[PDB]
């Protein structure tokens, strides 16, 4: 096989770079804000169905390397072959060149495999939008860059993707600012639940919050400690 | 005594009116007797008996007429007594005599069943905020169809034409269909309602014929405001291929252009289309200044779908159980023709009991019924 | 009958209207200067170019000047329920426009019956096919025509018939144009000149702001700019109206995609 | 959407046209660019960028379209920037390839000629190259560069595989409404301030915001100095004394 | 018939001929010589 | 554009023999026993008139390659053809009847009509050739008045595969030019820019590489 | 030629999804039910039969019940002949991962390993899709018991409670209504076995067309017995339970 699976459009497009887009746009919902000092990736689980094991099951946060994680929204089952690249290229960093990856290279790398898959035949695009975030080593300034499946790659402030992320996106310009993120990590964990609670709603089982600060510290926070963060917005508002 | 204050004075006058025109039947004719009444003498010996129905192909400037009858004979008749000459034209038909053929007057005009179609026997009895919610999108809609046959006054002061046409376009459910019928009530003016689904048919050249004449009708009872219900069924809806096919759609899209527009100069007919397939569409139609303002709507937002379910549940039996606002959660994003039929459905719960009472058990219910239709041709679960 | 439209109101401001001016409007006036000449008077033209180029509002214009008789096909009126019906029309047609004298033909949108000749073995186009032929058999005749000047306007040049767009009856063809940064300009003066505008504007801002544009975009940069003003509640258009308005037709014509599209296949 | 389109089935195929399809469309998906503008003098080359803000929360002094192959050689990207990304790398490696071949600093021409050659490698197997492609790219860049062999040029690489060696040339959406300007405002009798100056004089006209430097970066190439990416400090000081000039009027 | 109403006018005069070809009606000394240009246009009744 | 059908008129008038005009899409009707009885009345009509030349202007419209039809008011259309190749078929009287038939196109007509007896010598009408282009310009241009100073060779090398059609179209669009300036006799160097005016063609189009 | 006739189904829809993913899961409604109920002592594995006759030998059958190693056995549900390369493919991988750790694999890695397979197919390559429904019951000690579905796109949850097959929605809304998060083995056979009996697309449920297959901690020295069962001794379980 090496015929075409990307057929180009006399639109200035490609047909399947805008299927890939939609596919994205019907996964579930990723926000990215990132502190002074923090990342922060919220993130909406349907555990809406019932006799659901979510112990044993990866949350839709996956970290790539010590300091790097990548959240996701579109084709779930077609994530898993970008995130088992990215994770043999981290290695492939310190082997040859020594010291672990940027953020930025990591995700130019991201970049090139999603991009590629467009490019060649015999292959359709990825359908997968990812938010990379994390800190680069040495350093301690948060980096949160979003690539998306055209296999383009941008840095952001703060960012959302997924289901009915214009919601979200809107609230994050009048409650997010740019000169100041909120300091404390405490309230930037706040702020995220507040804006998942827009369009998530339903209780607080639903968020899931993975928290990142430098040193190579990744820890998500269960449910028992969302049930407090949530409860508090809840009361104030 | 709020609905009675109402009937008191409106029945009486009814009851009164009625009389009245019935000792006023005789009193018509005593002002003449011989001023009108003799009139009315010599008009009717002219006419005779039977007054044979022709039908007028063409006039000739020397009072004459070509006609030819539904009986087959052509008779080259005159055009004398008790006619005007304006009131004639080609289609007319007439009303000749039973020796000779003299046209005597024409007073006779037969209805199509194609403008039975066409021409609508209601008023709607539903007005505006019966989707309502999405209610800046709609002065989007009365600022271009209702508002310049109320006001010439707005549109003078700026001078320069005023508004023609609109498309709506958005999700199915979202209303489109209702606003539609919504203007017609508060305008009252002649509501033409037509389906693309029989602007699409089996058979050439009636095709376009039938879509020729709405815009004509359309001008000659002006205003008129035409609803072309659903012009995204030009492409999808389709019979046979050998009196189908692509040659049909073409022609009726090509017939389209020269009634909006085009070199006509009809009447006034205001249109307004629903569709969401606005994109199989000419850009000749879609051509701005036959379109003006358009109109684009989406799924309302949460806050939004609260004006929609408290439409919808003044109409219904309420307790302090019923909750509104958790009804509202559970939905994100979806049209109010789902909020809408969660209600009738909620009825359809208190029918099956035989209960009178509304209960937010019964709202709740046909929530999860509702909720089953649309991931329920689903079979993905979680998205895959 | 003739609808009353200005000469100097036109769907644009061009060179290209007073090349029509020697073939269609000139000859009727004065077939003195083309005796003088001697040549055969030039009878046919074709209108064509993009939707919203006014292609019909100069042949409006053209019939409030010339007053010869208008008499305007529409192309997919010429299709009836069975075959050689229409065959009967269009011959009729053509013989009652001879004895009519000092008389135009207005061929609009001629798209369907005008169309190029192919075969289907086995088509629904044939029966269609026949109208098509019965335009071309009248048009060179065995007669030629005495005074019937002859208008075709078709949105497409894409397909036609290789007969109904041979050179020597359709003789000059005018492509008609999208405005030039100074035409919307001239467009936009004859459309702001009709409207009430607080004085000392530009319609030369108002151009640039569009990209390569129509006048029928120009003439619903008013139109909307003005319901804008009833909004503010304004006697008057301002600068402020005007700048709405141009995004709110632009962002459209995006969206969508009306312009560098013509459609249809015949 | 749906503009009739006979043949279009074989990714070369023909087509009544007398020259591909394919090739046609990838030009028209260089008007939905963002603006790259370039004046060329004879005196130096200044690249500017609409950098592009989408949202006040989208940094947009991180995101630039300013790309350098190597020190004398900068270049400009603007159509779809994913198809970008595998050519520039291609291009900063053939440079190097010289250098390490010839110890020289290549060619301007010579190295639009290369991605050129690149650019036509879109097939399902035919001549002498293998293909590897099977669309066509869809992006247009503007190679800037400076010699010492024929001095400052600045060509235009087209996703067709043709190079049109220009004196000043925009692309992009605006392109129509920039080249207009250019053919007058042009001439060889330029100094580099007052070419510096047109490229924000262009820009103004087809900004879609207002200008500023948190969403406009110029770039330049200078014989002594090489290739210098203009830092948003510098860049302001330029745009006021503009509007300081545009005042006078 | 599906198309035109000329395609059931042939119906009618068709269905005629076979009353007359095999029926109650019988020939004969009559014969039928039946010249065609291509037969693979004819009804297959016309082939029988 | 090589005027098929004003050479059949100007020699049928010149030699004299009684020239019936007859147009191919007239015999289309959507009338049987009525329009075909015009094929019927045509024939009965040139049997006394003879010997007569049927012209059929256009043999598209009843000359349908098709007789295999499939769902189709196509064999209403046909009736008009298989009625023709009847009388095209002696019974004699018809050994004096002729046929001339102009036709914009060859390809679609019927496998009856490849045939000898129907039209049985088969002229070809071709683009014109260098001598022949010179000669048509010097046709129209004699009605009009040219100066003195023409050579009819120079625009005859000048022009390339031009058709007769197109060729009339120059020497009309000269005195386009002539009124424009404002003259009264018509320059050599007038011919020459309806060249480039009017053709066929806008131009070479866009070129990008080609 | 080819490209003319390339059927081209491995392209993205308007609404960006895969038609033939789809059709696959449309599909296995139209095999056997196979149902995994994942008791606090061990896991319960009850598939039913898509097949049955009195001619048939049904018997030596393990035709939905397979072991991929001692200690992680499958139950199959959809077209069997894609299946059962899956299932030598997995071996080959078990085995793989022992001779380079010498220790066995967890049931998260095998269950990954499947998935990306699957992934691949529906990803490039213009195939059509391996349509299989796998419900792993395994155990490890780093997790415990451990319950699993994977359908044909490669994608993965973990349920406490599961049903696929025919009737999902069904099995789903009974499973939800009868679960305690603790149970004994037998408790959960019951409840296996009661769900079928209740869903079963022909009124009739018997051992005959139950293949039923447990793993259990009744194997002493904290080992795990795999058990699949013999006919004869389904024929008791279900005497027991009072169906039959
Ligand atoms: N805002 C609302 N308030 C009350 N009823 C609403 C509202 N929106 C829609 N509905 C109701 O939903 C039903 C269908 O809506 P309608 O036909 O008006 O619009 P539409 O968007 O074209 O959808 P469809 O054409 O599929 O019915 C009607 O009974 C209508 O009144
Ligand atoms: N070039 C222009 N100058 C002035 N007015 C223009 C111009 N172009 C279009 N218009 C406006 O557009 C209106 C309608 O155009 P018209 O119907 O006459 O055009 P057309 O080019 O034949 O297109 P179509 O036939 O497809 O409708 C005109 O009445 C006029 O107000
Ligand atoms: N040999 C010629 N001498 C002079 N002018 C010529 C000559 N032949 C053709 N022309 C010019 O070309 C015109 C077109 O000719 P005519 O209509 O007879 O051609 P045809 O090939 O049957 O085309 P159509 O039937 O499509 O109109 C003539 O009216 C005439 O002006």
């Amino acid at each position: 096989y090496d015929r075409a699976l990307s057929i180009f459009s006399p639109d200035g497009h490609i047909f399947q770079v805008e299927y890939a887009l939609e596919a994205v746009k019907r996964g579930t919902c990723a926000v990215g804000v990132k502190g002074k000092n923090c990342v922060v990736l919220g993130c909406e689980r349907r555990s809406t169905l019932k006799l659901q094991d979510t112990r044993i099951t990866p949350s839709k946060v996956s970290k790539i390397d010590s300091h790097v994680v990548l959240s996701f929204s579109g084709l779930n089952a077609d994530s898993r072959i970008l995130i088992e690249k990215a994770r043999v290229e981290a290695q492939s960093h310190r082997l040859t060149l020594e010291d672990p990856v940027t953020v930025e290279y990591l995700t130019r790398y991201v970049a090139g495999v999603q991009q590629r898959y467009t490019q060649s035949g015999g292959v359709r695009p990825f359908g997968v939008s990812t938010l990379i975030a994390g800190f680069d080593p040495r350093d301690d300034e948060p980096k949160l860059y979003q690539t998306e499946p055209s296999g383009i790659y941008s840095s952001w402030s703060a960012q959302t993707i997924g289901r009915n992320s214009k919601t979200v996106r809107e609230f994050l310009e009048k409650n997010y600012d740019r000169k100041e993120p909120p300091a404390t990590v405490e309230e930037c964990v706040k702020l995220t639940v507040r804006s998942l609670l827009e369009v998530v709603q339903t209780g607080a089982k639903n968020i899931e919050i993975t928290v990142v600060k430098p040193d190579s510290d990744i820890v998500a926070l269960s449910s028992e400690e969302i049930n407090q963060y949530v409860t508090q917005i809840e009361q104030e508002k | 005594r709020c609905k009675l204050k109402l009937l008191r004075m409106e029945r009486i006058k009814d009851h009164l009116l009625l009389e009245e025109e019935f000792v006023s039947n005789s009193e018509i004719l005593k002002p003449f007797e011989k001023k009108q009444e003799e009139e009315k003498k010599q008009l009717e010996e002219i006419r005779g008996n039977p007054l044979s129905i022709g039908t007028l192909e063409e006039i000739i400037d020397d009072d004459h007429a070509i006609v030819t009858s539904p009986t087959m004979p052509d008779y080259y008749v005159s055009i004398l007594s008790f006619v005007d000459k304006e009131l004639l034209e080609p289609g007319c038909s007439v009303l000749l005599h039973h020796k000779t053929m003299s046209i005597v007057g024409v007073l006779q005009d037969d209805a199509d069943p194609m403008v039975s179609v066409m021409k609508m026997d209601k008023s709607p009895t539903e007005s505006y905020s019966d989707i309502g919610g999405l209610e800046s999108q709609i002065q989007e809609i009365k600022e271009s169809v209702e508002l310049p046959l109320t006001h010439p006054e707005l549109y003078e002061e700026m001078g320069i034409k005023p508004p023609k046409g609109v498309i709506l376009y958005g999700a199915p459910g979202t209303g489109k269909t209702l606003l539609a019928k919504a203007v017609a009530n508060q305008t009252s003016a002649t509501f033409l309602r037509i389906v693309g689904s029989e602007l699409i048919q089996k058979y050439l050249g009636d095709g376009p014929r039938l879509c020729r004449q709405i815009f004509k009708v359309a001008g000659e009872n002006a205003p008129s405001i035409v609803f072309i219900d659903e012009i995204d069924a030009i492409g999808t809806k389709r019979y046979d291929s050998n009196s189908g096919g692509e040659r049909e759609i073409q022609r009726t899209m090509l017939e389209l252009l020269n009634q909006l527009d085009g070199f006509d100069d009809r009447g006034d007919v205001k249109v307004i289309m629903a569709t969401n397939k606005i994109e199989t569409l000419d850009p000749a139609l879609i051509r701005p200044g036959r379109i003006d303002r358009k109109i684009l709507f989406e799924n309302p937002d949460l806050s939004t779908k609260k004006k929609i379910l408290g439409i919808h549940t003044s109409k219904m039996n309420l307790s302090e159980d019923v909750n509104l606002e958790t009804l509202v959660t559970t939905k994100d994003d979806l049209s109010g023709a789902d909020i809408q039929a969660m209600c009738t459905e909620a009825g359809l719960l208190a029918l099956r009991e035989r209960r009178m009472q509304v209960t937010a058990e019964d709202f709740k219910q046909a929530k999860e019924r509702v909720m089953k239709n649309k991931v329920e041709e689903n079979l993905e679960g979680l998205y895959l | 009958e003739k609808p009353d439209v200005t000469y100097s109101d036109v769907g644009g401001c061009k060179d290209q209207i007073e090349k029509l001016r020697e073939v269609v409007e000139l000859p009727l006036l004065s077939p003195e200067r083309f005796a003088t000449l001697g040549i055969d008077p030039p009878k046919g033209i074709l209108l064509y170019g993009p939707p919203g180029t006014g292609k019909t509002l100069c042949a409006r214009a053209v019939a409030n000047r010339t007053d010869a008789t208008f008499i305007r096909v529409i192309g997919s009126e010429l299709v009836q329920k069975y075959v050689g019906e229409g065959a009967r029309m269009v011959r009729e047609l053509f013989e009652m426009a001879r004895t009519k004298k000092a008389c135009i033909i207005f061929f609009d949108e001629i798209d369907a019956v005008g169309g190029a000749r192919f075969d289907d073995g086995a088509g629904g186009d044939n029966e269609v096919q026949r109208t098509m032929l019965e335009l071309i058999t009248q048009l060179d005749g065995f007669d030629p025509r005495g005074n019937i000047k002859v208008m075709f306007a078709t949105n497409r040049p894409n397909t036609l018939d290789p007969a109904l767009l041979r050179p020597g009856r359709i003789d000059r063809k005018v492509e008609f144009s999208l405005p030039d940064l100074e035409g919307r300009a001239n467009i936009f003066r004859i459309h702001s000149k009709s409207m009430s505008v607080e004085r000392g504007i530009r319609w030369e801002l108002i151009s640039r702001l569009c990209p390569n544009s129509t006048g029928a975009e120009l003439r619903s940069v008013c139109t909307e700019a003005g319901m804008f003003a009833i909004r503010a509640r304004r006697k008057v258009a301002t600068e402020k109206d005007f700048l709405k308005a141009v995004d709110k037709v632009i962002s459209g014509y995006k969206k969508f995609s009306s312009t560098s599209r013509y459609m249809q296949y015949n | 959407f749906l503009t009739r389109s006979e043949y279009d089935r074989g990714v070369s195929t023909f087509s009544p046209e007398g020259r591909l399809f394919q090739v046609e469309y990838s030009l028209e998906a260089i008007k939905l660019g963002s603006t790259a503008i370039g004046i060329a003098t004879k005196e130096g080359v200044v690249l500017g960028v609409e950098k592009r803000a989408t949202s006040p929360l989208l940094e947009s002094d991180s995101i630039e379209k300013i790309v350098e192959i190597d020190r004398h050689i900068g270049c400009a990207m603007s159509g779809l920037t994913a198809d970008a990304r595998s050519m520039i790398e291609h291009a900063r490696t053939a440079a190097v390839t010289h250098n390490l071949y010839y110890d020289e600093d290549i060619n301007v021409e010579s190295l639009t000629q290369s991605v050129c050659d690149l650019a036509l490698r879109f097939g399902e197997g035919a001549s002498g190259e293998e293909r590897l492609m099977s669309r066509p790219f869809g992006v247009a860049l503007l190679i800037a560069g400076h010699d010492a062999d024929d001095g400052y040029q600045l060509f235009h690489a087209e996703p067709s595989g043709t190079f049109y060696r220009y004196n000043a040339k925009a692309i992009g959406s605006g392109s129509e409404g920039a080249q207009a300007e250019l053919l007058n405002e042009w001439h060889s009798s330029l100094t580099l301030k007052e070419a510096e100056l047109l490229v924000l004089k262009i820009l103004k006209q087809v900004m879609e915001e207002k200008l500023d430097e948190n969403n406009a970066q110029l770039s330049c190439i200078t014989k002594q100095d090489g290739f210098k990416i203009y830092d948003n400090e510098k860049t302001a000081e330029l745009i006021k004394e503009l509007k300081e000039k545009e005042a006078a009027e | 018939s599906e198309g035109t109403s000329a395609d059931r006018e042939i119906q009618r005069t068709l269905m005629e001929l076979l009353t007359q070809m095999d029926g109650f009606d019988n020939l004969g000394q009559t014969k039928i010589i039946m010249a065609t240009n291509r037969p693979d246009t004819l009804d297959p009744a016309l082939l029988r | 554009g090589t005027g098929k059908t004003l050479l059949a008129r100007a020699c049928a008038a010149q030699t004299n023999a009684t020239f019936l005009k007859l147009a191919a899409p007239q015999l289309v009707q959507m009338y049987i026993g009525e329009g075909a009885k015009l094929v019927r009345d045509a024939f009965a009509l040139a049997k006394e008139k003879a010997p007569t030349i049927i012209f059929i202007d256009e043999l598209d419209a009843i000359g349908t390659k098709r007789f295999d039809s499939e769902k189709s008011g196509d064999r209403e259309v046909q009736r008009t053809m298989l009625e023709l190749l009847n009388q095209l078929d002696g019974f004699s009287s018809d050994d004096r009847v002729k046929v001339l038939a102009a036709t914009n196109r060859v390809d679609v007509l019927d496998p009856a009509l490849l045939r000898s007896g129907r039209l049985d010598r088969k002229i070809e009408f071709p683009l014109p050739s260098e001598d022949s282009r010179a000669q048509i310009l010097q046709i129209h241009s004699r009605k009009m008045t040219t100066d003195d100073d023409i050579n009819w060779q120079e625009l005859a090398r000048s022009t390339d595969e031009f058709n007769g059609a197109q060729l009339k179209a120059v020497t009309v669009e000269a005195g386009m030019i002539a009124l424009r300036n404002g003259q009264s006799s018509v320059k050599h160097e007038d011919f020459v820019e309806g060249i480039s005016e009017v053709q066929a063609r806008k131009s070479k189009s866009v070129s990008f590489y080609a | 030629g080819s490209r003319r006739y390339d059927s081209r189904t491995t392209i993205f829809s308007p609404e960006g999804r895969l038609y033939q993913v789809e059709y696959a899961l449309e599909s296995i409604s139209h095999a056997g039910t196979a149902i995994g109920i994942m008791a606090s002592d061990g896991i319960v594995l009850a598939a039913e039969r898509k097949v049955t006759s009195t001619l048939l030998e049904q018997d030596t059958s393990t035709e939905k019940l397979y072991k991929l190693n001692d200690k992680i056995a499958v139950a199959v549900a959809g077209l069997t002949a894609d299946a059962e390369i899956l299932i030598n493919t997995a071996r080959i991988h078990a085995q793989n991962y022992l001779k380079t750790y010498n220790e066995d694999i967890p049931v998260e890695i095998l269950v990954r390993r499947l998935s990306d397979i699957k992934q691949g197919y529906t990803q490039h390559g213009g195939l059509r899709p391996f349509g299989v429904s796998f419900i792993y019951a395994g155990y490890d000690d780093r997790y415990g018991y451990q319950l699993y579905t994977s359908n044909p796109s490669g994608n993965y949850t973990g349920w406490k409670a599961i049903s696929v097959g025919a009737n999902t929605s069904a099995a789903q809304t009974l499973l939800q209504m009868d679960y305690k998060d603790d149970m004994k083995v037998d408790d959960a056979i019951e409840l296996a076995l009661k769900t079928l009996s209740k869903t079963t697309d022909s009124s009739a449920l018997t051992y005959d067309r139950l293949e039923f297959a447990t793993i259990r901690k009744g194997a002493n020295d904290g080992e795990v017995y795999q058990k699949i069962f013999k006919p004869q001794e389904i024929k008791d379980i279900l005497v027991k339970t009072g169906i039959t």
